[PDB]
């Protein structure tokens, strides 16, 4: 089949954090997770223009 | 010749191991892992694929009557009842008031594209992790795979290895595994024989393609209305249908170590936990004798640089004084600083240059080059940079040695008031001699 691809999303770069800014045309999804000793999973649909760390 | 190391089990890190003998010039091994599997010791308990209900005509009877059947089927149920009057399309189609019955029959089997997409239901008891490392040596660069455990014996060229026990016995899977088609679920199936309509696992068999399947989805069979000819049923949904929603994620999207979960031959590769240790066995006929060795004197280092970045960034400088080109092979004698390239050509004049990378401020690693060591001490700084693409190469540890300017301060605390603690008991000793006697 065939499925568009998201916008590259912009990133800028603190001391132990990342703040990442979103920018979605339709219902697309998000996931992170830590690859250490334990993971932290996070899952959201995000639907508008919001900014998350 | 034998030989034992132990490396660690990150994938692109490339390890030095160092070979010291008597009669041979010293030498250096590059081992570095490219990929590492973990497929689980399958078996089958269930498959499970998304039901078809087949309702065929009803059978009406015009005058007479007829009964049940008591077929064998999975879900099977048909019961009979008593006069209805049809009304087909035009007019009546018994043509009587009541004595006319309709028998009605319903049951269950598996899908039609059941052997194509089909959720599988593993067990994961054990598991034999394989790896693909290369063999980095003088002019010699191979790359073997072996499955880790202490008895599998590869051969390199003109020598063998073999890889001992991994150190833990950990898993992402737990001992239940759900694959659907590029996603296994760490979700505790419920079992064979107890199914439960609505959740997954409503309609189960034992393996692809078999007889004896087994469906509880709660068909219930009512009673026609009036007069339409219609067979009417009610029934909980497809469990699998809702599982393909209701799926929250994969495990590829919550496995703890940063594992990627492919799914064909059911696998877990490029976990990072742990450590391997291997076992050498080069012969003989791979090292080179003292005398044919460049001879190396009076060694010298002096560090220029020394960030504290992931990757080799550091730069130190050695003079010596040689006899004869040659080429050396230089190691480190601490888990501080790891020197790059390990494979220096030394030539008349007595500078080198190498590449290390710390952790740490201050580090005191020791560097040989061809039976000849030396000292380093290096004032390092900070990076910059707060979020790296790249992973790590040093080794994580944070200690200056004895001798850091951090270190320094602690020496003119420690020897300030502990030698005024000790004078302070050289007064009561003279005291408590002398008068104590007079
Ligand atoms: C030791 O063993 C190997 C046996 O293969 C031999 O050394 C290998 O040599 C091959 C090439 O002959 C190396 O493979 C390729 O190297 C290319 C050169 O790298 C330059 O470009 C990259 C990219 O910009 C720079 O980062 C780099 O600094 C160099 O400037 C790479 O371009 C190749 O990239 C490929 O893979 C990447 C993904 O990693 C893809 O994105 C690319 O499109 C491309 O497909 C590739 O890496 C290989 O790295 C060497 N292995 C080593 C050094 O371990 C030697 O012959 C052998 N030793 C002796 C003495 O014989």
């Amino acid at each position: 089949c065939r499925v568009p691809v998201a916008r590259a999303p912009g990133v800028t770069y603190g001391k132990r954090e990342l703040t990442v800014k979103l920018h979605p045309d339709h219902p697309t999804l998000l996931t992170y997770r830590s690859l250490g000793a334990d993971p932290r999973p996070y899952e959201e649909w995000i639907d508008r223009y919001v900014e998350r760390t | 010749y034998e030989h034992t190391a132990t490396i660690p089990n990150v994938v692109g890190f490339p390890y030095k191991a160092h070979i010291e003998r008597n009669g041979f010039s010293p030498m250096t091994l590059q081992l570095e892992v490219l990929g590492t599997s973990l497929e689980p010791t399958l078996n089958l308990e269930y498959i499970t694929c998304e039901y078809k209900t087949v309702v065929p005509s009803p059978y009406i009877k015009c005058c007479g009557t007829s009964e049940c059947r008591s077929m064998e089927r999975p879900d099977y149920q048909c019961q009979v009842y008593t006069g209805v009057y049809p009304f087909m399309w035009g007019g009546a189609y018994c043509f009587c008031d009541t004595e006319n019955t309709q028998l009605s029959e319903a049951y269950v089997d598996r899908s039609d594209v059941c052997k194509h997409d089909h959720a599988a239901a593993y067990k994961a008891h054990t598991a034999a992790m394989k790896a693909t490392i290369r063999i980095s040596y003088g002019n010699l660069n191979q790359t073997t795979t072996a499955f880790v455990n202490g008895e599998h014996t590869v051969t390199v060229g003109g020598s063998r290895f073999t890889f001992g026990p991994i150190s833990t016995a950990w898993t992402p899977f737990d001992n239940k595994i759900v694959v659907y088609k590029n996603d296994v679920y760490n979700q505790d199936f419920p079992p064979y024989g107890s199914g439960q309509p609505g959740r997954f696992g409503d309609i189960q068999s034992r393996t692809v393609e078999s007889k004896d399947l087994y469906a509880n989805t709660a068909l219930k069979l009512s009673r026609p209305s009036s007069g339409t000819v219609h067979v009417p049923y009610t029934q909980t949904p497809s469990s699998f249908k809702y599982w393909i929603k209701e799926r929250g994620t994969s495990l590829n999207d919550k496995a703890p170590f940063g594992c990627v979960i492919k799914t064909n031959p059911v696998r877990a590769e490029n976990c990072a936990v742990g450590n391997i240790p291997v076992s050498m066995d080069i012969p003989d006929t791979a090292f080179t004798r003292v005398i044919d060795a460049p001879a190396v004197t009076n060694l010298e280092c002096q560090v220029a640089v020394c960030t504290h970045s992931s990757d080799f960034g550091g730069i130190a400088t050695l003079t010596f004084k040689t006899d004869k080109p040659g080429k050396c092979a230089v190691h480190s004698h601490s888990n501080v600083a790891t020197i790059q390239e390990a494979a220096v050509d030394i030539k008349t004049d007595g500078k080198i240059t190498l590449h290390f990378s710390t952790a740490s401020a201050s580090p005191a690693f020791k560097v040989s080059v061809c039976s000849a060591k030396t000292t380093c001490m290096a004032a390092c700084e900070p990076p910059k940079d707060h979020i790296v693409p790249y992973g790590a190469s040093h080794n994580n540890q944070v200690f200056p040695d004895m001798s850091g300017t951090a270190m320094t301060w602690v020496q003119r605390v420690a020897g300030g008031l502990g030698g005024l603690t000790l004078a302070a008991v050289a007064v009561l000793i003279l005291v408590t001699c002398v008068t104590m006697r007079r």
